[PDB]
This record gives C-alpha cells, structure tokens and sequence, in this order.
C-alpha cells in the first residue's frame, strides 16, 4: 500500500463557530490503483484532497505515505517531497498571469539538471499530445476557458510524477477531449506504475476508473470494486447507485 | 442605496484607501513648509540682489510641477486598482455620468479632508527641523518661522487648481474604456511590444544626449554671459528641465530593451530565480519609468543641499584656522611676554616658536598656467615672504632649490601652478635664481605677512645667510616676527581664550575662536536655508521610498501562494527577490550620485573654499542610510513571504 | 421574433495579427423559446453570447432586438435597456471579493425604488428555492466551487428579467442541483414569458431545451427542432447527432 489514512478529521473555524466537514474518513489506496471519489456537492472533497496531500494541515488523525509519517515533519522536507512527486491538477485553474503557457508548463521541470534541447523536445511531445499547440506564446488572459484546463492538466505530466492528484479534470471539456484526457491518464497508470486519484461528478469519467468511492456528509457510504467486469456493466451500476442516492 | 454599498466596500478595502491619503498628506506637508520658508521677513535681505532672486523664481515652479506629477500618478494608480466596480455598475444599468458624479463626490470629500489634515503636518515638521538646526548644529541666523496668512492662500489656490486636472484624468479614463476591458485590466500586461524594437535604443540615446548637454550648460553658469536677473532664471529653468526629461527618457527606453534582449535569447525556460526578478519588472515597466525619476530627483536634491551646507561649515572652520596660522598669534613681543607670564601661573605650558620673515618680491610668471587677464597684481611683481630652513621641523631643502607652502584649494582655480621650473628672485643689486621643487600642505605665516593671500617660500639656510644680511628695506613691515602660541590636546581652551581677550586691551592680536565665530555668523542665512531645504527633502525622499515598498508588496501577494504550493521552499523564494531589490536600489542611487556630483561642482566657490574634503564625506553617510533602508526592505519581504500560505 | 442577426463577424487582434472566430452566424429566436448552443471546445460560444448581448461590438453586420437596432444605438436608451431587461451569467464567476453573498445578490436592486423589506423578502425567496440560504455572512473566498456558481446564477432572477443569458450553468454541480436549476429555469420560461439562451456541453442538461444549434468553426451546422417528441427520444437524437459529429 502507499496511502494509509486512520480517523482523519478537519474543521474550519475562527474560534467562534467550528463547523465540521470531514468525520472519520479511512482509505487504503494501493499501488497502481485508479481510485475515484464522487458524491454530493457540499461535502468535503477538495478539502479531502488537500488534507490527504501536504498542501494543508489536519486536526485529528494520522496519514502514512511510503512508510514514513507526517507528524513531526517540518515545512522544508515536506516542500521538498511535494516538489519531487505529487503532481497536482487544481480546480480554480491555478496559472500564473505574469508568464506564458510554455513557461507555465516547463517551470516544474527546471529543478535538477535538465538541458534546453531535452526540455524543448519534451514540451513539444506533451503539447501536441494534448492539443495546446500554437498557444505557446499567449498569456493566460488571451486564451479560452477550456484551454486553461488543458494547460493545467498538461503541467503535471511533464516531470514524471509518482502520484497524481486530480480535481475534476473534465470540467469544461466536451466528450472527445475528456475521452482523450482520460485515455492518457489510464495509459500513464497502466504502462508505468503510478497511482492516480481523481474526483469528478460525471459518471462517464468514473467509468474508466477501477474503484469508485461515494462520500456523503463526511462519511464512507458504499464502495464499489468493479473487478472482472466490462465498462458498460460498471457504468450502469454507477448510474443505478447514484439514482439510489 | 449606493452609499451604503460604497461604505460597506470601504470597510473591507482599507489598504488601498490608506495609500492615497498618505500621499495627499505628505505632498501638502512639503509644499506648505517650502512656502512658509519663502514668506518670512528675515529673508528680504537675501531677496532682490541679482543671483538670489532668480532661485526663487525657478524653485516656485519646480516644486509645483513635482507635486502635481506625483499626485496625478498616485490618483491614476488608485483608480486603476479597483476598475471592477465600475464595470459591474455599468453592467447593472448605471450610465457613465452617474459613475463620474459618484467618483467626483467621493474624491472631493477625501481630497479636501486630506488637504485640511496636511497643513497641520507641515507646520510640525518645519518647527522640528528648525529646532534641530538651532540646537544640535549651533548656528546663528536670528530667523523665526511664523504661521503667516499668505501661505494658506498660496497652498489652497494651487491644490484647488490641481483638482481640475485630477477630474479631467478620471473623466477621460471613464470615457475611454469598454464594459469588458475593465474586468481584466487588473491582470493585463503593459509591455505591448514583445520585440526588440531598436527605437527604444534611439530614445535612450536622446535621453543621454539631453542629460549631457544639461551638464555642459550647467558647467558654465556662473562667471559667464549671464548677468541680468532675467538671464539666470532662463538658464536655471533650461538646465533643471533638460536633466529631468533626459532621465525620464533614459529610463523608459533602456529597460524595455535590455529586458527584451535577455528574455528573447532564452527561448523560455525560466527556472525559479528569474520568475520573481525579470517577469515582475517586465509586467510593470511602464508604471515604474516615472516613479524612479521622482526618486532620483529628490535624492539628488537632498544630497546637493546637504553637501553645500557642509561645504559652507567646513570651509568657514578651515579658513578661521588658516587666517591665524597657529592657535594664538601676536603682533609685538611685549604682549606675548604678558600672555606667557599669565599662563605661567595657569599651570598650562606653551610652545613658543620664533620665525623671522624677509618680505621680498619674486617672479613666478613662467610657472603660472593661467592667463594675463587675471592680473591679481603686476605679472612680474608678486609680493612674497621668505623664511629660512631651520625654522621648519618637517623638511630640509637643499641648496639651489625653492619650495612653496600652503594649499588653499580655491587658489588652484585662478593662479594655476605648473611643474618644476625656475623662479627669479630680484634684490637690490643682485640676481639669485632658484628652481621650484614642490608645494607643501601647511601655512607658516599669518595673513598680515601673506599680502594678498599667496603663501610663503622656504629656502636653504645657506642662501638665507646672505639674504637676511642684504635685507632690502623698501617693502618691509614694522617688524619681522611670527611669535605664536601652541597648546596640547583638548583642554580648557576657552579659559586660555578668555585670558587672551583680557590681555589685549586694544584687541590688536589675532585669535582662533573669535575668527571662527565671526565667519560662522557672517554666513548664517546662507548655511541655514540650504540645511532646512535639504532636511525637508530628505524626509520626503524617505517617505516616498517607504510608500512604494508597501504598494508593490501588496500588489503581487497572490503569486507567492501559488509557487509555494507546487513545492518551492520559503528559503528559495527569498533568493529571487534580492536581485529585484538590488536593481531597484542600485539604479537610482548611482544616477542621483552622478547628478549631485555635477551639480555641486558648478556651484561652489560661492559658499566656501573647500570641496573634495566635505563632498566625499557627505555622500558616504547617505549611501550607508540608503543601504540600511534596502536591507530593511528585504527583511520586510521575507516576513511577507513567510505568511503567504 | 426578438433577435435578428445578419452575417455577424468578430475578430480578435490589433490590426496586424487578426484572427477569425465568427463567420456568418444567423439566429432567429422568437418570443418564448428555450434555445441551446453546443459544440467543440475552441470554437466561438462565449464570444457569441458576448456579441449577441450589448457587451461587445460587432465588426460587421447588424443585430436587432425588439425591433429597433442596437449596434448603432445611443447610450441612454441602451442603459435603460440594460436596467429594465437582460441579465447575464459569467463562466468565470465574476463576483466581488469585498462583499458577501447578500449584497452581491442584491446589487441589481440598489438602483430601483424599493424599501428595505421587499428586497430582503425577494432575496430570502431566491435563496430559499435556490439552495444557498445558510451562506449569507460568508465572503465569496471561503466558499466552495459550486456554491459560487449558484450565487452567480441567482444574481440574475432577482429583478424579474425578460431575457436571461446563461453561460454553462451546470459545470460544477451534481445531478440533483443541475436538475433543480434546469426545472427552475423551465418554470420561469413558461409562467412569465421570457426567452432563455444557454450554452452547455452535457447532453442531459441540454435535453430540457426545445431546440439545439451546433456550431463548428464559427459556422452553422444542422438544427434539431425537437417538436412533439418525448424527452428520452430527444436525448437519443442529440446523442446520435453528437456521435456523428
Ligand atoms: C539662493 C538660495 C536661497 C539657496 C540656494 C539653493 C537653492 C534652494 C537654489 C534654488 C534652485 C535649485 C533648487 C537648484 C538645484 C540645486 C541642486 C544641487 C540640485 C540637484 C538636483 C538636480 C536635479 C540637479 C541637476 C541639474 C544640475 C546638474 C545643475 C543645476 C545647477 C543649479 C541650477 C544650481 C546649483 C548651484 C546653486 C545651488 C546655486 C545657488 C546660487 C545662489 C544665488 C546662492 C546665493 O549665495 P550668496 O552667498 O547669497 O551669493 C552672493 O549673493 C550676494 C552677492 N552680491 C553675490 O550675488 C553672491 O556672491
Ligand atoms: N482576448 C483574446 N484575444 C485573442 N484571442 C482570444 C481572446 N480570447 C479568446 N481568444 C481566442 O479566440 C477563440 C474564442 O474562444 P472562446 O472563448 O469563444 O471559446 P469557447 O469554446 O466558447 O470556450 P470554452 O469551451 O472553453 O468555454 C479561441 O480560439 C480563443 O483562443
Ligand atoms: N476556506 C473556507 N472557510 C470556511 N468554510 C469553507 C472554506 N472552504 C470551504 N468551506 C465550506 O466547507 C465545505 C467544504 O466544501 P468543499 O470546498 O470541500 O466542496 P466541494 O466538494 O469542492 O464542492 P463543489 O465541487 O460542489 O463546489 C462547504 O460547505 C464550504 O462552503
């Protein structure tokens, strides 16, 4: 196993009102598993991803990733670990307004030793893999509303991550582009061992997955397994379970 | 019910509204102080004249222009900061006219409140600076600053005329916008060329040429073709306009060229050491091409005024020491005997030295590098003073050699001395030639024996053995003696001076402290006005440097919470801002130092008699203060970064 | 009829690098209609909404609204039209960060002559049958990604508009909230006669409409008129047409 969670707890407050968004979530994600989380529209999902990674803090609970535990971990080794792995795809389209598309894509690759020609060739391959080409010299103001999503998605596939955290990858894309992105994610999971965690609302996107987790009011409610089944039967099961909820 | 909404928005957007009233406060606090200095009965003596009145005619327009430009820039930033409520209101259903009226009413309220507040701020600063100058510098000016009544009218008329320009700018900004461009103007780039654009190099070249021609015209201001009071004003206006226009054209056309040639030569890889240092200045180059100009101008003015004040003070002290050539000087021997006998029971020892002087005339026309137009006496008949070699404990000249003494820096501007040559000594019935060796660094006789001011000469004792024997009695004084009194390290020198005053009933003997006091008192207004203006401009420079720091720190806060998310440590973001701080604090300082150096050098020899000693000493302290301010700025950015996430 | 366009053309550029995003678009909406536009991801949809309204200027062509033309129209009557009609939803969720939910929704009511009670009652009703009612003292920066969408959509019905322009309303909502929003829009379409224009990528959401227009590279491409058919048959027809394209 890679990610281990045990009685997690989160609370947003200002010392006067302490509202609860997560109450006892337990997950046991294993290596090379395409786990997906979905359900509701007001419960804690992006907060669950934030606390699951190191981008935020926790109130009560322990999380284990690759053996070691984040209890006494400082803000230096944590940042180094977040830099070396854990590619991210945010929801609010976290781009930089003072840079270009190419610079935004190539920035995380510029840490250790990479050379100009290799970086250029890699960006070329990734860019015409997704579809954001001829937009290598345009600021993220003159660009459309879905090409920003494609750029943010492509930023996290360039530095060879070990874990990928997704947050509604198919939010502003049609059927074809969403299918292409999901197929690329599945290929990356299959050919090379790299766990992918994706949160989405459309059942079609969750059909490509291997497991689906339903969350309701910060609790574990039902858990499918797919397994030796075809895509159509799994999709019908997802639709029926969503209709029940 | 718009008013409740606007107040509700104000209750949360308090940071932007606190960076506008601050500028509106200290601009008035500066202008009113300058005006109340200008209107003062004690300055009428400095008024009229020929050169004195021309300065007031140009300062009165320079300060107005500077204040107007700064206020207009601050207002433009204030309007562009929001630029979102305007678009939302336009979408809701308001016409442009209603928005203009609402903005104008709010601006009237804020601006007049700030004008009322600011006047009470300038008065306190003026009185505090006056207290400093009269207390911890110890000068005599006998001048006082009163509240007066013309100053208020002078302030109010100008600051009510500025409101028309502000309203025109706001109205034209509202008119020349679309309902969609307002939404994305807060995060839109200003570098609109994105090319090499060799035209910017031409603009920079014109800026440099204008600065150089301004310098050259300033080099030939006093002592030339300018005599009438309507001629100096025009030259001063031309110089002070050319320098500023040249600096502004130099900054705008040069950064946008060397900042494009760097990025275009990279292709775009941009590791995290340039994303925080080059991208930011490329984003905001056009709005920083006007603030840097103001910073350079105010810094140059402060440095120049302080340098001139220190030149006046140091030159007064040095000349007072120079005119006596010793701690105490005497004319006759008997009074010196009285003074020494009085000191004998005072338990204070004295170093009495006797040096005979032989006043004789020599020829130094050949060694002079000047022109016969500067007569300063007959070209072959300088009157000098001659002393032997044994009287000097520092040098021992050889036979057939002549050495001069004295430095008096101002003298090396009219009489210019060449290298070693030959000096002709003419006597009653003989002619002994001598050849020059060097110029010493000390004075050996008082001002009585130096005639017009030329120093003395030291010759070997062998030649003196017959020069004193000859002793042509045609230009000799009453007696040839330079009995002087020397004392030890710092002690009760005031007691000795009081004894000296009580000794000389006819006060026919020279003193050091009395001459120092007289020289300091004779230049009181001249050394007070420049000090006052320099201190006020220094305070304004500090405030304007502090304002930009908070403005730029708040402008780009959201970018520190994205890079820190991807994984970059807080110890690596601080390594990319040091470059920006070094640039921002290294360009204006160097340009201001150059401006001050070419400004002081063309205006000395009216305030004192020494330049290279105090001018170097006054710039070092300013550089140290400026570096301290930069270090504090870096520390503040570190504190801001730590709390980004 | 209400809208009547004739050869709309739009160009983004600066007279040197000019692109083309619209080339000859003709729309003939009639009073009391529910039209939807869908297709592609880099084509012109948001620009189409911005140009059919009175926010962006047409490069070539004319558009007529309620008889009189609007491209060559004075400012006073145009502002009166904005105040007494229209109402627009932004994809970027254009909210004000220095206010909270209540004022940000009540902003259109700050110019009309209504008392302190009627406006509050109207806001309370809209929040009651919109879903977001407990979010009244929270600024739109500590709020989730779908509740912001609900706030933006709700700041369009509070002044009883006659033309509602929607731009991807169901993009960050689950099935239940999307169904609620669509049926509310349908109810406002039938009782109070008001034409509605909506652009979306989900076939399920677009099945509620009465007509769909497919746009490909800024050109017209087929038109399904629905007619006397059930919802399921219309959904199947839309899916087949999308699959063909
Ligand atoms: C006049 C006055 C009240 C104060 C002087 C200072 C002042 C506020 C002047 C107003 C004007 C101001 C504000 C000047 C700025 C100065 C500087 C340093 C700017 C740096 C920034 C900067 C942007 C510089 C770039 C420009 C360049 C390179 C050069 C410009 C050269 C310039 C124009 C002035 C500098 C030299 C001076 C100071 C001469 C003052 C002359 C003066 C009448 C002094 C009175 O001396 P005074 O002893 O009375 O003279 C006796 O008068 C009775 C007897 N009959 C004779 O006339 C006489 O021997
Ligand atoms: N400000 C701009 N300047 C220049 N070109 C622009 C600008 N904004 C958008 N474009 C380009 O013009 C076209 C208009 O894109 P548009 O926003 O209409 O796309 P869309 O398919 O409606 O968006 P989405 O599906 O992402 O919501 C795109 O090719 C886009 O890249
Ligand atoms: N910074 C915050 N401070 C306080 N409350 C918050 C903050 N962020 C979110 N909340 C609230 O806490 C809960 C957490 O919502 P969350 O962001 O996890 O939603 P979500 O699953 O991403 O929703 P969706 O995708 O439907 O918009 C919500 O009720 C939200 O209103």
């Amino acid at each position: 196993v890679i990610l281990e969670a045990n009685k997690i707890r989160k609370s947003y407050g200002n010392k006067l009102n302490k509202q609860e968004v997560l109450k006892g979530i337990d997950i046991h994600i294993e290596k090379g598993e395409f786990v997906s989380i979905m359900g509701a529209s007001g419960s804690g999902k992006t907060t669950l991803l934030n606390v699951l990674s190191s981008i935020d803090q926790v109130s009560h609970g322990t999380i284990h990733i690759n053996g070691n535990d984040m209890t006494a971990m400082k803000e230096k080794q944590l940042a180094e670990f977040r830099k070396q792995h854990l590619g991210f795809i945010f929801q609010d389209y976290n781009l930089l307004d003072t840079l270009t598309v190419k610079e935004n894509i190539l920035l995380p690759l510029s840490i250790t030793k990479l050379s100009k020609k290799e970086a250029n060739r890699k960006f070329e391959e990734v860019a015409k893999e997704l579809g954001i080409y001829e937009l290598r010299d345009k600021y993220p103001n003159e660009i459309s509303g879905g090409q920003k999503q494609r750029t943010s998605a492509g930023r996290a596939f360039i530095h060879d991550p070990s874990i990928i955290f997704a947050d509604q990858p198919t939010g502003a894309l049609d059927s074809k582009s969403a299918s292409d992105l999901l197929n690329k994610l599945s290929q990356l999971n299959q050919k090379r061992n790299a766990t992918i965690i994706m949160v989405t609302h459309d059942p079609v996107a969750a059909s490509y997955c291997g497991r689906v987790i339903f969350i309701k009011d910060g609790q574990m409610y039902t858990q499918l397994n797919k397994g030796g089944q075809d895509r159509q039967t799994f999709f019908q099961d997802i639709m029926k379970t969503q209709g029940v909820l | 019910n718009i008013n409740q909404l606007i107040l509700r928005n104000l209750k949360k957007n308090l940071r932007n509204y606190y960076l506008y009233v601050f500028a509106l406060i200290f601009s008035v606090a500066l202008y009113f102080a300058f005006v109340t200095l200008q209107y003062d009965p004690a300055i009428n003596e400095v008024k009229a004249s020929i050169k004195g009145a021309a300065a007031i005619k140009t300062a009165s327009i320079l300060l107005v222009a500077v204040v107007a430009i700064f206020i207009l820039y601050a207002n433009t930033i204030f309007i562009k900061r929001r630029s979102k409520e305007i678009g939302l209101f336009q979408l809701i259903g308001m016409t442009k006219h209603k928005i203009f009226r609402i903005l104008s009413a709010e601006n009237v309220m804020l601006y007049f409140g700030s004008l009322a507040i600011g006047v009470a701020a300038g008065f306190s600063i003026s009185k505090l600076v006056l207290m400093i100058l009269f207390k911890i510098v110890d000068v005599k000016a006998d001048a006082k600053l009163h509240f007066s009544e013309q100053a208020l009218v002078q302030t109010v008329i100008v600051f009510c005329g500025i409101y028309l320009l502000i309203m025109i700018m706001n109205y034209t900004f509202i008119k020349k916008q679309s309902i969609l461009s307002l939404f994305k103007v807060t995060s839109s780039t200003e570098d609109k060329v994105k090319k090499i654009s060799f035209f910017q190099m031409l603009i920079g070249a014109l800026g440099i040429v204008l600065i150089l021609t301004g310098y050259y015209v300033s080099s030939e201001l006093f002592g030339g073709k300018f005599k009438t009071i309507n001629e100096l004003f025009v030259a001063m206006s031309f110089i002070l306009g050319s320098v500023i226009i040249g600096t502004f054209l130099f900054y705008k056309g040069s950064v946008t060229f060397i900042s494009n040639i760097i990025r275009k030569s990279k292709g775009g890889y941009l590791n995290i050491s340039e994303v925080l240092s080059l991208s930011s200045i490329m984003f905001r180059m056009k709005s920083n091409a006007l603030l840097l100009t103001i910073i350079t101008t105010v810094s140059a003015l402060a440095i120049g005024l302080l340098s001139l004040a220190y030149i006046s003070y140091y030159s007064s002290e040095k000349t007072a020491e120079q005119n006596v050539a010793a701690d105490f000087s005497f004319m006759n021997e008997k009074d010196a005997k009285l003074f020494e006998n009085k000191l004998r029971e005072s338990n204070i020892s004295f170093v009495k030295k006797a040096t005979p002087v032989l006043q004789a005339n020599v020829d130094i026309a050949n060694i002079m590098d000047g022109t016969p137009k500067e007569m300063q006496g007959d070209p072959g008949n300088m009157q000098l003073a001659v002393v032997s070699d044994k009287d000097v404990k520092g040098v021992d000249v050889a036979a057939g050699e002549a050495v001069f003494s004295g430095y008096t820096d101002l003298l090396q501007k009219i009489m210019v001395f060449k290298d070693s040559g030959v000096i002709k000594v003419k006597s009653k019935h003989e002619t002994q030639p001598l050849k020059y060796k060097g110029l010493r660094e000390e004075f050996l006789v008082s001002y009585t024996f130096t005639s017009g001011g030329m120093p003395a000469v030291i010759v070997d004792d062998s030649l003196f053995k017959q020069l004193d024997k000859d002793k042509d009695p045609r230009i000799q004084l009453a007696q040839s003696t330079f009995i002087g009194v020397n004392v030890k390290h710092d002690d009760q020198m005031e007691k000795a001076n009081e004894l000296f005053q009580q000794v000389n009933k006819k006060n026919e003997h020279l003193s050091r402290l009395d001459t120092s006091a007289a020289q300091k008192s004779l230049f009181g207004m001249v050394m007070f006005i420049v000090g006052f203006l320099g201190l006020t401009f220094l305070i304004t420079s500090g405030c304007i440097l502090y304002f930009k720091q908070m403005g730029e720190s708040e402008d780009e806060k959201p970018s520190y919470t994205i890079l820190r998310k991807l994984g970059f440590t807080q110890g690596d973001l601080i390594k990319g801002i040091r470059i920006k701080q070094m640039y921002n604090f290294g360009i204006p300082l160097v340009v201001g130092l150059f401006h001050s150096y070419f400004a002081v050098q063309s205006g000395w020899f009216l305030f004192g008699s020494e330049v290279w000693a105090p001018m170097i000493m006054v710039m070092v302290l300013y550089t140290a203060l400026y570096s301290i301010f930069g270090f504090l700025s870096v520390l503040y950015y570190k504190k801001v970064i730590k709390s980004s996430l």
